[PDB]
C-alpha cells in the first residue's frame, strides 16, 4: 500500500446548512502562543500559552443574482451578527464519502471584498469574504 | 446552460457562423490536406486543443434529486479552443478579407454564443506572437495565412445512475449517561491482570508491549459485561501461553464495578 | 474617428501607402505563392493577426437615441497587424532599399492615419528578436529577408436594432404609510397556525420543516387581506392533509389586525 | 443548470448622473473591526465592531478635452465638496439588465494622480482618482 | 465617435521660460487629506482636510555640453532659489495643440540624481531631479 | 577519494516512536547570542551569550483517515502537552545507515496550518505543523 496524498481541487463547503461553492478557501490554523521562563541557575522552561485567534478568508465567484455572502454581512448592526458553523472537508472523487474534515465554529464574516474591475482582462468577477472565528477542530 | 456535449458544441459552430456568411461558401470541419483538389473557398474551423479550465472550477456537491433516490452526475466544464482560417482552390478588396470579415462580425457579435446560451467564451483573444505563429505555419506545409481562434467553455457531464441513497425520513436521538470509567481506564486494568496472569516482572512486560486491550462494553448492572479485541505482535514463545491465559478467562463464573467477559475475543496478532 | 470595419483599414493601406510610393510598384494584399512566375516587385501587405486588444476597452454603456427609440449597438476595438515586405521576379544603393525606404517614409510619417483619423496605431514596434524572425523565414519557404510590421485598432461594431426602449415621460412616486406588521411577522403566524392546524407536536413540525409561506398583501381595512405562495418539499403522507388544510383554509368567512385570505395559493412543493 | 460566474470585463459605472468611462475600479469593501473580551474563567468573546473606513481608487484613459475628474476635485475648498453617489454594476453582455449592483452613497475625491508620462512606451495616458465614501451595499 | 485616449509618448515639458527634451516626468498629483470626526450617536463626518504636499521626479538624458539642470540647483544658496513654472502638456502627433496640459506653479528642485554609471551595459546616461512644488492644476 | 555530499531527498523522520512521512523539514539551528563589551582603552570582547531559542516548521501530505498531526496537537490543555523527541537523519540510498543524525529533544507543537485548499490547481494537500524545542545536537 502506498496512499498517495489526497489532491485540493475535491472540498465540499457547507456554510450554515446550505452548501454553496466557493472557489477556494485558506487559512483555518490552529495556533498557540509560547511561554518562557528562564531560571537564574540554567533550564529552561518552554510551555504553550493562550490561544492565537483563527482568521479565515474564503473567495467565491460572483454568481448572477444570488447574493449569500452579501446577506450574511448586512445583518451586523453594533455586535449582534447571526453565526453559523463552516465544515469544510474533502472528499474521493465519487463524492459519496467524506475523507477528512474540519469544522469551524461559530464563523461571523468581518469583511467581503468586492471583486476588482479590471476591464482590461478576461477573468471572472471573484469576491473574498474574511470570516473570524473560534475552536476549529479536525475530524476524520 | 444545461450539461453539453462536445458535438453539442460543434453543431453550434455551424448554426452561428452560417447565418453570418455567405451561402455558398463551403465549412469544412477539419483541416485539408496538402494537395487537396477540392471545391473552391472553404472555411476550416478546426478543434486543435480541448482541456478543462482550472479557472472555472469550483467546490461543487453531488446534488440530489429527491423524487427518484438518486444522486446527480456532476460537471466537468471542458474547454474547446478553434482555429477558424480560410483556404482557397491583390486587391484592398480582396477575396479572402470579404470572408474572414463575414467570419469576424459573426465571432464579435456572438459573444454568449447563441445557440448554446451560458456558455463562458472568450472571442479573438491575444494568444499569440509571431514566434508562436511560425511554429504554426510550418506546421500546415509552410503556408502562412490569416487564423481567428475562439474558444468556448462547456460543462461535459460523467455517466453514472448506480450511487443512489434515500432521504432521511426520522431523526431520533437518544441521550445517556455514559458510566464513570472509560475505555481508557479499562485497558490499564485488562492488561495489568495480563500482565499479573503471566506472572509479571520487567521480562515478561516488555514480550507484551506491543499488544493492545481495546475493549466495546456495554454496561447492564447498575449498581458490568465488557468485551475486548486484541491486536498485536508478541514473540513465539508467549504466543501459546497468551492464548492459553484469555482462552480460560472469557469463559468463567465472572469473578473480576466488575469485569463480566463475554464471546468476543477477536484476534489480530499472529506470534512471530 | 466613427465606427469601422476590417476592408476600411484595408482600403486605407493602399490609399495611405501609393502616395508616397513609385508609381510602377504592384501592391498585392496576400502573401505570394512560392514559384510565382509575376510581374516583378510587389510589395506584399500582409494582414497576419487580427485581435482584439484588451488595453484600450474600457466600461461602456449603449448608448441612447432619443429620436428613434432605438438602442446603440456597441464597439469592440479590434486590432489589426500587418506585415510588409519586398518581393522581386548588390549595390549599397539597392533596389530592394529603395523601395523599403519609400515604406518606411510612408509609415513613420502616417502615425494616425490620414484616411482614417483617430485611430490608435503603433508604428515599427520592437516587437521582434532573431529567434521570433528565425521562426518567420522558415515558414516562407526559407528566404529571409526584410519586414515591416504596423498596427492599426478601429472600432468595429455590432449588428442589431430590435433592441429598444421608450424615454422616460413621467415621474411618479407614492409615499404609504406602512402597517405595523411586516412579511416577517405574518410568515410566523401562518406557520404556526399550520402547526397549530395539523396538531401541533415536534414530528408534525420537522415534516413541515422545508417549507416556507410568503405572503403578498393588501391591507384594506384601516382599523386586513393577506394571501400567499406556498414552495418546499413535504413527505408523501402528510402531503395529502396539508393540501386538505389549506384548502379550507382559504374558503371560509375570514375568521383568523385579521388574517383575510382569498385567491392565490400558490404551489410550487410537490410532496414526495 | 450550472451558472458560470459572470466575467469583469463588462460593467457601467455612473458617477452623480452621467455615465463615463472608467478603465477599472478597485477595492469598494464592506469591512469591519473585531472586539475580543478574554474572560478570567476562560472563554472567549468576538464581536464585530466598528464599521472601518471605505476607499475606492478607479482610474481612467485620458479623453481629450473632457474633464471630468478635475473638475470634481478642483471644487474642494476647506471642507465643502459636492458629493455624488457612485453606482458600479454589472451586466450581461447585451447590456440591458444590471445582474449585480453596487452603490457607494456620498463620495467626494481625496486625489487624483496625473499620468505617469513615460516617452519610452507605446502605453496610454491614464489617470487614476481617489474617491473615500461611507456605506457600500450590494443590490440584486 | 469612439475617442480613443492619447498615448504617453507625446509631450512637452517647458520649464520656466525654455523648451527642454525630457525623457519621462512622473507623480505631479493632487492630493488632499481626510478628517474624520466619529460622533457619539452614531453618524460619521467624512471632510478633505489640509493640502498634501507635491513631489514632482523627472528624469532627462545627459547631453553633451548642456547644463540646465545643474544651473538650476547650484543656485540653492541658504533658502533663496529662483522658482520657475512647469507646463506639462500632452499634444496631438502633428504638434500643433495641446490638448490637455498641467501647469506646476513655483518650482525648485530639490535634489538631481547624477547618472548610474555601470560600465557593463549599453544604456544612455539619464539624470532624474526632484522637484517640489506647490497648486498643481489641469487645464484645457 | 572525493566524497560528493549526499543529497537531500534521503531522509527518515522518526516523530516519538514511530516513523512517519513527511514532505519537507525545514530550520533546526543551533543558534547563540553575541555579548559586547567596548573598553574605554580600546580592546573589544565578543562572547557567545544566552542560546536563542529553536523553531522547526515541518510539512506532512493529508493521508485519508490517518490523523497523527492532529491527535497531537488537541491534547494540548493549559500548558500540560506531551513532549516527543524528534529524530531526523540522513540515509543512504540502500536504507540502511545512518549517515548523519540530529535529534530535537523535547518537542511540542505550536501550531499546525491547514492545507490551503485552492480548488483552481492539481496540487496535493499538504499540512505544515510548527514544532519547538530545545537542545538540538548532530550525532554521527
Amino acid at each position: 500500500a502506498v496512499e498517495y496524498p489526497i489532491p485540493v481541487y475535491r472540498f465540499i463547503v457547507s456554510v450554515g446548512d446550505e452548501k454553496i461553492p466557493f472557489n477556494s478557501v485558506s487559512g483555518l490554523d490552529i495556533s498557540y502562543d509560547t511561554i518562557e521562563y528562564r531560571d537564574g541557575v540554567g533550564n529552561w522552561f518552554k510551555m504553550p500559552g493562550q490561544s492565537q485567534s483563527t482568521n479565515i478568508t474564503l473567495r467565491k465567484g460572483v454568481f448572477p443574482g444570488k447574493t449569500e455572502l452579501f446577506d450574511w454581512i448586512n445583518s451586523i448592526q453594533l455586535n449582534q451578527v447571526e453565526k453559523k458553523d463552516i465544515t469544510i472537508s474533502l472528499t474521493n472523487d465519487a463524492g459519496t464519502e467524506l475523507l477528512m474534515t474540519w469544522n469551524v465554529s461559530n464563523a461571523f464574516p468581518t469583511s467581503l471584498t468586492s471583486p476588482s474591475f479590471d476591464a482590461t482582462s478576461n477573468d471572472i468577477a471573484v469576491q473574498e469574504i474574511t470570516l473570524m472565528a473560534d475552536r476549529v477542530i479536525m475530524q476524520a | 446552460l444545461n450539461t453539453q456535449t462536445i458535438i453539442d458544441v460543434n453543431k453550434a459552430m455551424d448554426a452561428m457562423l452560417r447565418a453570418y456568411l455567405n451561402q455558398d461558401i463551403a465549412i469544412r470541419f477539419d483541416l485539408p490536406e496538402l494537395d487537396t483538389m477540392q471545391s473552391d473557398a472553404m472555411v476550416s474551423i478546426f478543434l486543435y486543443d480541448i482541456h478543462e479550465d482550472l479557472q472555472l472550477r469550483s467546490a461543487e456537491s453531488r446534488g440530489f434529486d429527491v423524487y427518484a433516490g438518486r444522486l446527480l452526475p456532476g460537471w466537468v466544464n471542458i474547454k474547446c479552443n478553434y482555429l477558424i482560417t480560410y483556404w482557397e482552390a491583390s486587391q484592398p478588396d480582396n477575396q479572402a478579407i470579404q470572408v474572414m470579415s463575414q467570419v469576424l462580425n459573426a465571432l464579435i457579435n456572438n459573444r454568449q454564443l447563441a445557440g448554446i446560451p451560458g456558455a463562458y467564451t472568450q472571442v479573438v483573444p491575444p494568444k499569440e506572437s509571431l514566434n508562436s505563429l511560425g511554429n504554426f505555419w510550418q506546421s500546415l506545409g509552410n503556408r502562412p495565412r490569416l487564423s481567428l481562434n475562439y474558444s468556448v467553455t462547456v460543462p461535459v457531464s460523467l455517466n453514472d445512475g448506480q450511487d443512489s441513497a434515500t432521504p432521511v425520513t426520522a431523526v431520533s436521538s437518544t441521550v445517556e449517561q455514559t458510566a464513570s470509567l472509560s475505555q481508557e481506564v479499562v485497558s490499564h486494568a485488562l492488561r495489568e491482570l495480563l500482565i499479573t496472569e503471566l506472572g509479571g516482572g520487567e521480562d515478561n512486560r516488555l514480550v507484551l508491549s506491543k499488544v493492545e486491550l481495546s475493549a466495546v462494553k456495554e454496561t447492564m448492572t447498575q449498581d458490568m459485561i465488557i468485551l475486548l479485541s486484541v491486536s498485536g505482535i508478541t514473540r513465539q514463545e508467549y504466543l501459546k501461553e497468551i492464548d492459553n491465559i484469555f482462552d480460560r478467562w472469557v469463559n468463567n463464573a465472572e469473578v473480576i464495578c466488575g469485569i463480566r467477559i463475554e464471546s468476543i475475543t477477536k484476534d489480530n496478532l499472529v506470534g512471530i
